[PDB]
């Protein structure tokens, strides 16, 4: 996170480390007890499906404070219409070993109605997001969102470029100060609205990190709520990648 | 008026319309409406996006 402050331990319980034999992969999103929400991009490499951890309550990588919980990864499910190479569909859902104990430091973050989303949260100025990137701590910053067309307009053309899609969206800032990055991939775009915080977002792509007029662009969560509803009432399957079909 | 285009029609968290009636409102998993049949409760220990330490 460029040009955030630090998250005070507890204000991010949702937040998910990915480890892939000990080696950093992604930040995820919690949104159950058993369930995690993170990029489909982080695993276009993966060759060891079997050794991937996620570990919550998680805040300074440099200190097993206690309050750290560490599952194994069951399953990771992908959408069909997700294909390396391209940005678009870019989110995972994770099923866990065992669940997850919930704590005063390990919450999950609510997942709301499709509705809900595009009517209210879409229009929430501001959305945290977070992520890892002596002292190892979880950043935080806060982005406002864009709608495509002014995200459009406010960019700075170039000859070769993904379209920002239907399922995708520009949060974050022009002045090259601000802006998540490729470690916090998969990460939590949190929108807080009366009084309750929801993803809406997942750290996806943008083109560097805090390059003057450059946003970064997240995966559009509303667009799944069906399709990951749907997901987690389904009987554990056999292997641990899953490619479900969207929608 | 009372309809969830209107500033999610008052509602605190979930919104319901229906065509020839007023507006009603709902909650999310883990969460209750309450008697002013706007807000929301906690039927659990810990629902999601509350964070504990700051309550
Ligand atoms: C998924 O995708 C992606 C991703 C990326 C990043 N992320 C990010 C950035 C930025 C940001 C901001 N600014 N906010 C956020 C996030 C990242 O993550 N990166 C990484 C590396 O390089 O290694 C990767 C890539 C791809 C795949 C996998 C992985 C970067 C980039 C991209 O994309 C681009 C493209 C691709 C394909 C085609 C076109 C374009
Ligand atoms: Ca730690």
């Amino acid at each position: 996170i460029v040009g955030g402050k630090v998250c005070p331990k507890g204000e991010c319980p949702w937040q998910v480390l990915l480890l892939v034999n000990g080696a950093q992969l992604c930040g995820g999103t919690l949104i159950n007890t058993i369930w995690v929400v993170s990029a489909a991009h982080c695993f276009d490499k993966i060759k060891n499906w079997r050794n991937l951890i996620a570990v919550l309550g998680e805040h300074d990588l440099s200190e097993h404070d206690g309050d750290e919980q560490s599952r194994r990864v069951a399953q990771v499910i992908i959408p069909s219409t997700y294909v390396p190479g391209t940005t678009n569909h870019d989110i995972a859902l994770l099923r866990l070993h065992q669940p997850v104990v919930l704590t005063d430091h390990v919450v999950p973050l609510c997942l709301p109605e499709r509705t809900f989303s595009e009517r209210t949260l879409a229009f929430v100025r501001f959305s945290l997001v977070s992520g890892w990137g002596t002292a190892l701590e979880l950043m935080v910053l806060n982005v406002p969102r864009l709608m495509t067309q002014d995200c459009l307009q406010q960019s700075r053309k170039v000859g070769d470029s993904p379209n920002i899609t239907e399922y995708m969206f520009c949060a974050g800032y022009s002045d090259g100060s601000k802006d998540s990055c490729k470690g916090d991939s998969g990460g939590p775009h949190a929108t807080h609205y009366r009084g309750t915080w929801y993803l809406t977002g997942i750290v996806s792509w943008g083109q560097g990190c805090a390059t003057v007029g450059h946003f970064g662009v997240y995966t559009r969560v509303s667009q799944y709520i069906e399709w990951l509803q749907k997901l987690m009432r389904s009987e554990p399957r056999p292997g641990v990648l899953l490619r479900a079909p969207f929608p | 008026q009372l309809i969830c285009v209107n500033e999610n029609g008052g509602c605190e968290q979930y919104c319901s319309d229906h065509t020839g009636t007023k507006r009603s409102c709902r909650c999310h998993e883990g969460y209750s409406l309450l008697a002013d049949g706007v807000s929301c409760t906690p039927t659990v220990e810990y629902p999601c996006g509350k964070i504990p330490i700051l309550e």
